[PDB]
RNA sequence: UUGAUUUGGUGAGAGG
C-alpha cells in the first residue's frame, strides 16, 4: 500500500508575474484534489495586506468629482485597489500623497515610511489636468487575508467614519489568478494515471511558486495535528 | 506478445503522424478528416465534440 | 460522481439537451416515479433494517 | 486468444501443418462443454 | 397510467421534494451546482452492440 | 449543443443577484469573485476591460 | 510541435505546393543523406519540413539550387578525382 | 498570521457500520476544502481487506452448479464478494468453510483463525437443502486498495497459481458513503469558525478515526512534493 | 526455403 510521489517538472517563467507548475504523475483522482485545495486556500485564505480606506479632499461620498483629474474618484478608487503594497513590521499603516503639476500622479509620488515600499512604482493612480490641481488622499493599509469586498465592508461597519472616508476592496491575498487542468500522464504500465498543470498569475510582492509553498505549508500545518 | 517496450515504440511512431477518421456515409468533404492520434487505455475512438 | 447531500453519488448522468428535441417526455416522468418507488423502499428498508 | 483448444492437424497435408482450431482473436473465456 | 398529480402525492409519502429535483454537489470541487437538478432512478438496458 | 448551453447561462443576468452593481478591477477578479462565492455567475456589474 | 500550418501557406502560397515542397524536403531529410536546417524537438520529418518552410529557408528554389550546387560538386569530384 | 489547528473532539458511533465524526476548530472558509480533500481520499484510497480466489471442492469452472445447495456458484462468488474481512497481522490468510445439513450457510460457520475477525455473523452465503450435501470451500483474503478486477488480474498473478482456483473480482475499498457538513462552530469567543461533521458508512472493518488519521497522513505526505520541492 | 480458405452467390434479420 505505497503512494506515487511525484517530481516537479517544469517551471515555465513566462513573465516574473507568471508561472506555469507542470507536475506529473499522481495518483487516480488526486490531480483535482490537491488542485482544488490549493486553489481554494491561494483565493480566501492567503495573508497580506493592502489599501482598504482612503480619505481625500473635495469629496465627501464615493460619485462625487474633483477638479483637475481627467479620470473620476471611481477611476481612482480602482487603480488605489490595483495598487499591491508591502508593510513589513506594523500592520495598520496611514499613507498621505500630495501631487501638483502639468503630469500623470504614478505610485514613486507617494509619501513612504521605513517599514512600507512600493512593489510597482510605475503603476499609474491618477493623471492631472491643471498644474494648480493639488489632490491629497489619506491611503490607510490595513493587513489581513484574501479578499474582502467593499459592499460586506459597509455592510459590516457600523461605526460613523468622517465625511470623506472611502472604501474599498481589500485584494489581501496577493495572488491574481490561478487556474488548474488536469491532463493524463503515463507510467510505463498503468495509463489511468494524471498530471496537474497549475497556472498562476500574482501582482507583485511575490514570486508564484513562494505563494504555492506558502499555501502547501499553510494546508501542511493545518492538518499537522492528527498524523502518525 | 506484447512485451513492456513496444509500448515507447508506439508512441515513438504515433507522436506526428496523422491519421484519416472517415464516417460511413460520407456525403461531403468534411466527412474525411485527419488527426493526430492520442492514445486511448479501451476500444472506442474518442472524437473533439465540435467536428 | 455528483452526490446528494445525503451522500450517494448518482450513478449515471443523462443529457438534458435530448429532451426538448426528442420528445419524448415519458422517461422524465418514469424518472420521478422511480424515484418515488426508491423514496418508498428506503423508507421500508429504515422500518425493517432499524428493526420496527 | 490464439491458444489452442482440439489439436487437428494432418502428416502430409517439415510438410506438416497447423489447422488445430484455436481460439479467435481477442476473445477469452471458459470451456464450459 | 398514473397522473402527475400521484407522482407528487407518492413523493410526499416517501420524504422526497415534490419537484423531483434534489440539490446536488459536485464530486471535483464540493461545490453545489446552481438550479437543481433531476435525479430518479429509470430502468436502463444493455443492449447486445458491445464495444 | 451543451456548450451554446453553457455560455447561454454563463453570458445573461438577472435583477438581483449576489454582488449586484459593484465594481471590479478587472475580470481576474471576476472571475476570483464568482469562484471564492461572493457574486453570482450573473450579477450586472461595472468591470473595467481592456 | 505543430498544428496549423498556415504560415507555410502564406509564404509558399499555393497551398498544393507546399505538400511537394516539403514532401521534396522530408526525402532529403528521410532517407535522405541530409541534416536539418532548423533545431529539432524530436518532431518528425514532416514536421521538420514545414517547420523550415514557415521560417523561409526553404522554397522550390533553393532545393534547385542546393541540387545545382551538388550536381556541380557531383562534377568537380568526378573531375578532380579521375583527372 | 492568526490561524489555529483543528483536532477530533467528539466521536459518536451511531452503529457499528454509520459513525459519525466532529472536527474542531477550522479556520473561515477551510470547511469545505477539508471536506472535499477528505471526502475525495476517503472514497478513493483506503485499505481494506476482500476476497480474492475462492476454492470449492469438486467444482471446476464457476458456471457449474453443485450438489444440495440453492444459490448456484456465481452467486455464491457475488455474496462472498460482498464479504467484510478484517485482519490484524498478516496481509495474506486463507480461512476455511465446512457445513453439511439442512439450513442456511451463514458467515459465522467459517472456522476462523486468530488473528482473523468476520464482523457480520448473519451473512448469508448458500442454502444447503440436502442432508447429505456438503461444501467444504477454501477463500483467500488479501488486502489492497482501489478496484483490481479479473482480466488483470488473469496475467499479473506472479506466483504461479495452480488450476481450479476461481478468481473473484476484488472490491478492497471499505468505504461506502462519506457525507460532511459545515456547521457554524460554538466556540465561546469567536463567531466566525466551523466544525466539519463527516458522516462516515463503513464496511464494519475500518476504525473511523484510523481511516481518518490515514487519509490525513495520505494529504500530507502527497503536499510535502509542493512544500520542499519549490 | 518456415503455414492456409472465405469472398463467389442467395435468403432472412439488425445498426448509423
Amino acid at each position: 500500500t505505497e503512494f506515487l510521489k511525484p517530481r516537479l517538472v517544469d517551471i515555465e517563467q513566462v513573465s516574473s508575474t507568471h508561472a506555469k507548475v507542470t507536475l506529473e504523475p499522481l495518483e487516480r483522482g488526486f490531480g483535482h484534489t490537491l488542485g482544488n485545495a490549493l486553489r481554494r486556500i491561494l483565493l480566501s485564505s492567503m495573508p497580506g495586506c493592502a489599501v482598504t480606506e482612503v480619505e481625500i479632499d473635495g469629496v465627501l461620498h464615493e460619485y462625487s468629482t474633483k477638479e483637475g483629474v481627467q479620470e473620476d474618484i471611481l477611476e481612482i478608487l480602482l487603480n488605489l485597489k490595483g495598487l499591491a503594497v508591502r508593510v513589513q513590521g506594523k500592520d495598520e499603516v496611514i499613507l498621505t500623497l500630495n501631487k501638483s503639476g502639468i503630469g500623470p500622479v504614478t505610485a514613486a509620488d507617494i509619501t513612504h515610511d521605513g517599514d512600507v515600499e512600493i512593489v510597482k512604482p510605475q503603476h499609474v493612480i491618477c493623471h492631472l489636468t491643471d498644474e494648480n490641481a493639488s489632490i491629497s488622499m489619506r491611503i490607510k493599509v490595513q493587513r489581513g487575508r484574501g479578499y474582502v469586498p467593499a459592499s460586506t465592508r459597509i455592510h459590516s461597519e457600523e461605526d460613523e467614519r468622517p465625511i470623506g472616508r472611502l472604501l474599498v476592496d481589500a485584494c489581501y491575498s496577493p495572488v491574481e489568478r490561478i487556474a488548474y487542468n488536469v491532463e493524463a500522464a503515463r507510467v510505463e504500465q498503468r495509463t489511468d494515471l494524471d498530471k496537474l498543470v497549475i497556472e498562476m498569475e500574482t501582482n507583485g510582492t511575490i514570486d508564484p511558486e513562494e505563494a504555492i509553498r506558502r499555501a502547501a505549508t499553510i494546508l501542511a500545518e493545518q492538518l499537522e495535528a492528527f498524523v502518525d | 506478445r506484447e512485451e513492456a517496450v513496444v509500448w515507447d515504440i508506439l508512441d515513438e511512431v504515433i507522436r506526428e503522424h496523422p491519421v484519416l477518421l472517415n464516417r460511413a456515409p460520407t456525403l461531403h468533404r468534411l466527412g474525411i478528416q485527419a488527426f493526430e492520434p492520442v492514445l486511448i487505455e479501451g476500444k472506442a475512438i474518442q472524437l473533439h465534440p465540435l467536428v | 460522481m455528483p452526490y446528494d447531500e445525503n451522500g450517494t453519488p448518482v450513478d449515471i448522468v443523462l443529457n438534458p439537451l435530448g429532451v426538448p428535441s426528442r420528445m419524448n417526455i415519458g422517461q422524465i416522468l418514469e424518472t420521478h416515479l422511480g424515484m418515488a418507488a426508491k423514496g418508498i423502499g428506503d423508507k421500508i428498508n429504515a422500518m425493517l433494517k432499524q428493526q420496527q | 486468444g490464439g491458444d489452442i483448444l482440439v489439436g487437428k492437424v494432418t502428416p502430409k497435408g517439415s510438410d506438416v501443418k497447423d489447422s488445430s482450431l484455436r481460439v479467435p482473436n481477442g476473445v477469452s473465456g471458459t470451456v464450459i462443454d | 397510467g398514473a397522473k402527475e398529480a400521484e407522482i407528487k402525492e407518492l413523493l410526499k409519502l416517501g420524504d422526497l421534494p415534490t419537484s423531483g429535483q434534489i440539490r446536488l454537489y459536485d464530486g471535483r470541487t464540493g461545490e453545489q451546482f446552481e438550479r437543481p437538478v433531476t435525479v430518479g432512478y429509470m430502468y436502463m438496458l444493455k443492449l447486445n452492440h458491445l464495444v | 449543443q451543451d456548450v451554446v448551453l453553457g455560455l447561454y447561462y454563463m453570458t445573461r443576468d438577472c435583477v438581483n443577484a449576489k454582488g449586484e452593481g459593484m465594481v471590479l478591477t478587472g475580470p481576474k477578479e471576476a472571475e476570483r469573485l464568482y469562484r471564492s462565492g461572493l457574486a453570482s455567475l450573473h450579477a450586472r456589474v461595472k468591470v473595467r476591460i481592456t | 510541435a505543430r498544428v496549423t500550418v498556415q504560415d507555410a501557406v502564406e509564404k509558399i502560397g499555393n497551398r498544393f505546393d507546399l505538400v511537394l515542397v516539403a514532401a521534396r524536403r522530408a526525402r532529403q531529410m528521410q532517407v535522405g543523406g541530409k541534416d536539418p536546417l532548423v533545431p529539432e524537438e524530436n518532431d518528425k520529418t514532416t514536421v521538420i519540413a514545414l517547420r523550415e518552410i514557415e521560417e523561409g529557408l526553404i522554397n522550390n528554389q533553393i532545393l534547385d539550387v542546393r541540387e545545382r550546387q551538388e550536381q556541380q560538386e557531383q562534377e568537380a569530384a568526378e573531375l578532380q578525382a579521375v583527372t
